[PDB]
RNA sequence: AAUUGAAGAGUUUGAUCAUGGCUCAGAUUGAACGCUGGCGGCAGGCCUAACACAUGCAAGUCGAACGGUAACAGGAAGAAGCUUGCUUCUUUGCUGACGAGUGGCGGACGGGUGAGUAAUGUCUGGGAAACUGCCUGAUGGAGGGGGAUAACUACUGGAAACGGUAGCUAAUACCGCAUAACGUCGCAAGACCAAAGAGGGGGACCUUCGGGCCUCUUGCCAUCGGAUGUGCCCAGAUGGGAUUAGCUAGUAGGUGGGGUAACGGCUCACCUAGGCGACGAUCCCUAGCUGGUCUGAGAGGAUGACCAGCCACACUGGAACUGAGACACGGUCCAGACUCCUACGGGAGGCAGCAGUGGGGAAUAUUGCACAAUGGGCGCAAGCCUGAUGCAGCCAUGCCGCGUGUAUGAAGAAGGCCUUCGGGUUGUAAAGUACUUUCAGCGGGGAGGAAGGGAGUAAAGUUAAUACCUUUGCUCAUUGACGUUACCCGCAGAAGAAGCACCGGCUAACUCCGUGCCAGCAGCCGCGGUAAUACGGAGGGUGCAAGCGUUAAUCGGAAUUACUGGG
């Protein structure tokens, strides 16, 4: 089953999520399809907040792909009249 | 909680350790075998040791009775060995000697049992083998009390016959002296009547604790009378444990040896606090040692524990641990201890057998100390000849016993180093010649070496003048002197050295500081055999004490030793005198006494005096020297 | 090695026998039309052909087949009983 | 990490002046200088061509201070830089945060100013910052904290900075501590004496 | 804007010029050893034995699948005490829920190892004869019956492990039948093939008062798809050796049957006599592949340990089942070795899962906390499980940052060392004096990683329905292992914190004393047979810094393996 689901990397106690289409059984840190847009929420407001490509997820929502509830958030949060 | 450690002074071969089996079975079972005549199960642990017919070191096994511990070990009185016995002491305060039935205590348990008394921890007497026939029912008793040496005296007494009464008794209407001597209960001696026995029991335990006297006992365990309801006494009679858990932990190590499923386990009580499973804690090595693994040594068979409570004592593994290491730091106890006083007890040779297998049995010596603390040895002789500190005969059968078990090498040796001290005999002249006549160097040097008074040592002087003596080359005329001390022509070590030297001349462009270096050792090999040879061997005094009763028979032992005849004064029934005798026939006194002596022998000595010189023959220990430069010229001079 | 989940390994010991006893009893319907076959009898063997064909294909429902097996068992056994007819 | 050692010693080992010792006082000339660096400092070095070399580059950095392991990061981070080597290496070492406190009069030898950075009193764009080794950006307004403002020793040392070249890079504000660094600095302003040249050739085999 | 980059010296000889090896200056490592050692951040940490393993734990979960109740918490008929509604207390699956048991899903993922493997592997680009549970789009079906079995009882075998026989009972277990199509087979006619229901709420109607019925949500069955995953095919690329030149007999192809999800000698039957090999077949030695790492101007050389992909393996050897997917780390069956248990009848065991122990070796860790966060498994969900992961503890192993103070301070002292004993040097060094306090020590404040989820409320959908449910606003109560956090403030006091190598040339930096080719140093040349600038010690200096040397592997220098680039 495809998902898109964060993938956790950066320093130690700095933590760097990484939003990532990939089956579930692979792992958290292991291969997937492709990469789209990247959360970071120690970056606090700044210059940068959170991008997300919502074309390519678009495009997966319909291949049959389970968004994780981290990711749904931010589609939220990115919204859509706002 | 806790309870202290019981004694087992089983000395002279009293067989109170296998006394010890039988009190595992009065606090079994629930399930258990309940021991066996001989060898034989309770707590054997190595192998090879029941089929000796006596442990090779002293053991341990859990118990308990009355509702409290009761742990014990035995019996470490056999032979020889017995200063290992000493360490036991410090692992209870308790003590339970079992005197003999055969004239009294054996002669052998009154140096255990006087060595009791430096423990500071009280003790008690027990009628081993009292069903047997010539017991002392009423006249072997009356002996420990001269052999005690003080005012103890058994809570009970019976003569038997199938009965062994032990409660019916005990020391009406005289008995109760000890509590004389305590100033509570001899104000109550003051005030007259009679009391109930129950009443000096509490100043008898006043006087329990300075260990006053041994607490009475009786009845062989094999007669199965008695050997159960003393036992309940050990209990009562013993010190309480002292449990505390306050913290911090503290202890220091006890015993340990390398057992092969072990392969090693070094146990050690705890002498205050608590240690929790699977961590650190602190050691003498100032690193940080957890005990990955811990349990209680029970009689029927190892048992692991989470924590060992305050005041236990139980094996645990550990990659390091010195003998006697403080599991604090650090514990606080003070005691006497000696090795049965001997820093050598008769060396021995034990060198390997095979060209090269003999070397691995090397590393097997290491495992001699691991084992007993009591044991050294170091490889001082030019051959490597093994010097075990090791002493006693049946004491060498464990150790060669062991070497059929826990390794596979053996070896035979006894004589050891002869120790030859090879004098010149006169002085006489000698030269290395001038210029070349010649070999190399051509510097060259008129040794004059003359005699000496024995025990005088080497000596040399600066005879030349300057500046032909030479500020720094003529130094080394002293240092290549040296060289020839190492051995004489005989390979006998230099003694009475006295080479005065005098001529030197010296060609300058070609003359070095190691030319006259290599000239020296020749005058010193040249100027030697103009001495004769004159060998020496050391006669060190050898003190020993026998009885005076004994003392006419040490006489007949003087005109076989080599020693001659040396003041000694009598001290009350024991008697000492000043010997002095040569170290190759000292080892061999060290039999004399155990033989005339009847087991009374004592004696000590040790090495002096250079100067002894005796026959026949002259023979010298080759070889000296070799890996030398040079070394083959020397074969020149000769021919 | 002792585990909670040691009831998958009984089941399927329980699972297997009544498994490849359908498997069982449907082979042997097939060989049955292979003695067909060989008897030279074409009318025998359409016969033993209807009577395998409902089984065989509903134990693919089942999963014991990969519903791809059991038509190469109607296109080649087929091939065969025709080719004599 | 510092040498802590005896600064003024080092001069005499350059001959020239590392400034350890710039002082309240000005020019020192008590530890005999150039003629002394040491025990046998009257021999005549034959001065080898790696000697000019080794001798230009242990100048610089006690000049700076900076340890040789960290030195060397800065040569790798000149290399990567836009336009000639020699210019670069001297910009990143300006570009130190205990030096440009040090172009502000603030404190007197550069140790003061190491240490004086190291105690929470430097305060650059209104955030405190402890290491000496931190990269300065352009336009940034670096004052002490009022806490440790005008504490004494901080007052006398500004006076040497009145007799001092004084940066056209860097101006203070003086009547309350406040710096400001601005562009980075022209080679033609900074040193014109030191050899830069030399340094890059000793990292160059 | 995105590789702006190439250095050399010592040493053959009385001297030189070429040729020619050795060696040093560089960077670097999964390093060790020796000495020293204050702290922080970020990583790495068994490369030797794919050697043997104590103990714990590492994959469980769903009552919204079902019979059930073994415990626990409520209710109820009934009971006993007695302050008769206060308490005592038997029954009771009637509820909240939950062992054992049936059944669905996962256990094929996650985690580890490099033994095996020179091609059955992998990388690179193609290819058709495929499969794919869970997830998802589209169209329909979801009708009606039967028989057993675990649990549970009676009895019984065995020490245990673990059953046996005879009976009772349910399901989304199993099993015929009805029903089917663009599905399967066939040229077509025609033949044949599937299932399951639960949970929440409810007006009328209908209640043998088990419930029907209406509606929402989810599951189930078939087909065509989508994606993902896997298998299969070929070409090229992917180690050493010719002192391995012949190799092969299911061996090459054809034909038919059988076999696989699927092609194929994948396997039997027969026929043909081929196939591969010097552009290196068989054999022999060795090796997990690769993205990368290190070095280098580049070309390349070495390597690929961590991170990440594929593959191989799970005590040894072999085999098969269950299942969409395994011919299988924490499954089954069997042989064997090695351990352990027994009542010796018979069973148990596989840490290359995380820790840990023994052994090996120069050499590498805590039997830690928590599912707070992410991910995976199950569940409608709440939650449970997770030695994955998030951390913590340990080690200077590596990188990086900081401190161990700053300023003043001449009698330019005491001591040490050197001397032409005139003096110089150690040396602004220390003492003195003036300040400052990072980090540690101690005492208070204190982010952020946290989004959700639960309860409640309003509205929009759904609907007979203002009920349920779904979804969006909103209110209250909240969820931190790390963690005595980061960080900040405050307190005392220069207070607790500098070593190591080297000093003949190469190679930055020296004298003196001791030892006299002795003792010893050494990377190359080589020193010491003399106040040794090359030994030992001291003075001084240099180099570098919580590191400094030594040793080893690899590259560069070495254009001394030259393809770029030699004879």
């Amino acid at each position: 089953m495809v998902t898109i689901r964060l993938a956790r990397h950066g320093a130690k106690k700095r933590p760097f999520y990484q939003v990532v289409v990939a089956d579930s059984r692979n792992a958290r840190n292991g291969r997937f399809i492709e990469r789209v847009g990247f959360f970071n929420p120690i970056a606090s407001e700044k210059e940068e907040g959170t991008r997300l490509d919502l074309d390519r997820i678009a495009h997966w929502v319909g291949q049959g792909a389970t968004i994780s509830d981290r990711v749904a958030a931010l589609i939220k949060e990115v919204n859509k009249a706002a | 909680m806790k309870i202290i450690n019981i004694g087992v002074l089983a000395h002279v071969d009293a067989g109170k350790t296998t006394l010890t089996e039988s009190l595992l079975y009065n606090s079994g079972a629930i399930t258990e075998l309940g021991s066996v005549d001989k060898g034989t199960t309770r707590t054997d642990n190595t192998l090879l040791e029941r089929q000796r017919g006596i442990t090779i070191q002293t053991g341990i096994t859990s118990f308990q009775w009355e509702n409290t511990k009761v742990n014990i070990i035995d019996t470490p009185g056999h032979m020889d060995f017995l200063a290992e016995v000493y360490r036991s002491l410090s692992v209870l305060d308790g003590a339970i000697l079992l005197i003999s039935a055969k004239d009294g205590v054996q002669a052998q348990t009154r140096i255990l049992f006087h060595a009791l008394r430096k423990m500071g921890i009280p003790t008690i007497f027990f009628i081993n083998k009292i069903d047997q026939n010539g017991i002392d029912l009423s006249t072997v008793y009356q002996d420990i009390k001269e052999k005690l040496s003080a005012e103890i005296v058994i809570k009970q007494k019976v003569e038997l016959y199938p009965n062994v009464c032990v409660t019916n008794f005990t020391e009406s209407e005289q008995w109760d002296t000890v509590i004389e001597g305590n100033d509570d209960l001899l104000e109550k001696y003051m005030s007259g009547k009679s009391l109930e026995a129950l009443e000096l029991e509490q100043e008898e335990s006043i006087r329990f604790q300075n260990c006053s006297l041994f607490p009475l006992y009786h009845g062989s365990a094999k007669s199965n009378i008695g050997i159960d309801n003393l036992i309940e006494v050990i209990t009562n009679k013993f010190y309480s444990s002292t449990h505390r858990g306050p913290s911090e932990l503290c202890g220091n190590v006890f015993k340990i040896e390398y057992t092969k499923k072990r392969q090693r386990l070094a146990y050690i009580r705890l002498y205050s606090g608590v240690l929790h499973l699977r961590d650190s804690v602190r050691v003498s090595e100032k690193e940080k040692i957890k005990v990955t693994e811990m349990y209680t040594s029970i009689n029927g068979e190892l048992c692991k524990i989470d924590r060992a409570y305050s005041g236990e004592i139980v094996i645990l593994q550990n990659e390091f641990l010195k003998l006697n290491s403080v599991l604090g730091d650090t514990k606080l106890l003070p005691q006497r201890k000696k090795i049965e006083n001997p820093h050598p007890l008769l060396q021995t040779t034990v060198e390997p057998s095979k060209p090269e297998q003999r070397e691995m049995l090397l590393d097997a010596l290491l495992e001699i100390s691991d084992s007993d603390p009591l044991l050294r040895y170091y490889v001082d002789s030019t051959t490597h000849e093994i010097i075990l500190s090791f002493l006693g005969k049946v004491q060498m059968e464990v150790i060669s016993a062991l070497l059929q078990e826990k390794y596979h090498v053996e070896i035979e040796i006894t004589e050891p180093t002869v120790i030859y001290m090879e004098r010149p005999l006169k002085n006489a002249e000698y030269t290395i010649h001038i210029e070349v006549p010649p070999n190399p160097f051509w510097a060259s040097i008129g040794l004059s070496v003359s005699p000496l008074p024995l025990g005088s040592g080497m000596q040399y002087e600066s005879s030349v003048s300057l500046g032909y003596l030479n500020q720094s080359f003529q130094n080394a005329v002293m240092e290549g002197i040296r060289y020839g001390c190492e051995q004489g022509l005989y390979g006998w070590n230099v003694t009475d050295c006295k080479i005065c030297f005098k001529y030197g001349l010296y060609y300058s462009p070609v003359s070095t500081p190691a030319d006259f270096r290599m000239l020296a050792p020749i005058v010193l090999e040249q100027v030697l055999k103009k001495a004769g040879t004159e060998l020496l061997e050391p006669y060190l005094s050898f003190k020993i004490y026998a009885p005076q009763e004994y003392l006419s028979r040490a006489y007949n032992d003087a005109p076989k030793y080599c020693a001659n005849i040396v003041d000694t004064q009598l001290k009350n029934n024991e008697v000492i005198l000043s010997g002095e005798i040569p170290a190759r026939c000292i080892q061999e006194y060290r039999s004399d006494l155990t033989f005339f002596t009847n087991g009374r022998s004592v004696c000590l000595t040790e090495l002096k005096g250079y100067h002894v010189t005796t026959g026949e023959p002259v023979c010298q220990p080759r070889r000296p020297n070799s890996r030398i430069d040079k070394v083959r010229y020397m074969f020149n001079k000769i021919t | 090695n002792i585990k909670s989940a040691k009831k998958r390994a009984i089941q399927s010991e329980k699972a297997r026998k009544h498994n490849a006893s359908r498997r069982s009893m449907m082979r042997t319907f097939i060989k049955k039309v292979y003695a067909a076959i060989e008897a030279g009898d074409k009318a025998a063997a359409q016969k033993a052909f209807n009577e395998m064909q409902p089984i065989v294909d509903r134990q693919a429902a089942k999963g014991l087949i990969h519903k791809n097996k059991a038509a190469r068992h109607k296109a080649n056994l087929t091939a065969q009983i025709n080719k004599l007819a | 990490a510092r040498y802590l050692g005896p600064k003024l010693k080092l001069s005499r080992r350059e001959g020239t002046d590392l400034f350890l010792k710039s002082g309240v006082r000005a020019i020192d000339t008590k530890c005999k200088i150039e003629q002394a660096p040491g025990q046998h400092g009257a021999r005549k070095p034959r001065l080898s061509d790696y000697g000019v070399q080794l001798r230009e580059k242990q100048k610089v950095r006690r000049i700076y201070g900076v340890l040789e392991r960290q030195f060397r990061n800065y040569y790798k981070e000149a290399a990567r830089l836009k336009g000639n080597t020699g210019e670069n290496l001297l910009a990143l070492l300006e570009g130190r945060l205990d030096n440009v406190v040090y172009r502000m009069g603030f404190g007197a030898t550069r140790a003061e100013a190491r240490q004086l950075v190291s105690h929470k009193a430097i305060m650059v764009n209104g955030r405190v910052v402890n290491i000496a080794s931190y990269q300065v950006s352009p336009n940034d307004v670096v004052s002490i904290r009022e806490k440790a403002k005008k504490q004494s020793r901080v007052k006398a040392a500004l006076e040497l900075a009145e007799q001092r070249e004084k940066p056209t890079w860097l101006e203070v504000d003086a009547g309350k501590m406040e710096g400001t660094f601005k562009r980075k600095p022209e080679r033609s302003d900074l040193s014109a004496d030191i050899n830069e040249h030399l340094i890059v050739e000793l990292y160059s085999k």
